């Protein structure tokens, strides 16, 4: 039913500037990303 | 994650010594896809806080 | 009319009866319509036919 | 059986809408009670 009622008819800049820092530092090193998730 | 890094960076890998594209893949895959994994968290934590 | 101590009185009848099987008569026959319309128009993919 | 579901979505809002006159029948016909039968 969605698909067809959905054919018929500020924030998100502040995660993404949040989240760009964060995920490049994890993604250079994801070994001690996992090692600090198991701790 | 899986769509993003399907698209684009299926060409460069071959070639040893190819990361810099695999980290925009993943990037172009974290921008676009923020607003419906924070819309998710944000309803499911709204529907059980009252 | 008074009653006496240790005295009651009810009513019955077949009225009883008919006031609630009218009542139920009167849930099913709309959704009857209801049932046979979705077919009609099914049938002519047409509102105007059925 | 999204795209099959779309074609003919007129049947679809039909059958939407009787199935909503229906719950909300069966809502305002339904008992009610305070807790489940645990004897």
């Amino acid at each position: 039913v969605i698909p067809i009622l959905m054919g018929y008819w500020p924030l998100n800049r502040f995660l993404i500037r949040v989240y760009h820092p964060l995920l490049l530092k994890v993604l250079h090193w994801p070994k001690t990303t996992l090692l600090v998730a198991a701790l | 994650l899986r769509h993003a890094i399907e698209a684009v960076p299926s060409l460069n890998n071959p070639q040893t010594f190819s990361e810099q594209k695999l980290d925009e893949a993943l990037y172009h895959g974290a921008v676009l896809r923020v607003r419906p994994k924070a819309m998710t968290v944000a309803v499911i934590i709204a529907g059980l806080l009252p | 009319v008074q009653l006496k101590p240790g005295t009651s009185v009810a009513f019955s009848g077949q009225f009883e009866l008919l006031e609630r099987a009218n009542h139920k008569l009167k849930l099913m026959v709309p959704m009857t319509l209801m049932i046979i319309f979705v077919l009609l128009y099914l049938a002519f993919r047409r509102v105007g036919e059925a | 059986i999204i795209r099959r579901s779309v074609a003919n979505r007129f049947l679809v809002l039909m059958g939407a809408l009787f199935l909503s006159i229906w719950g909300t029948w069966t809502i305002i016909n339904t008992p009610v009670d305070a807790l489940p039968d645990l004897s």
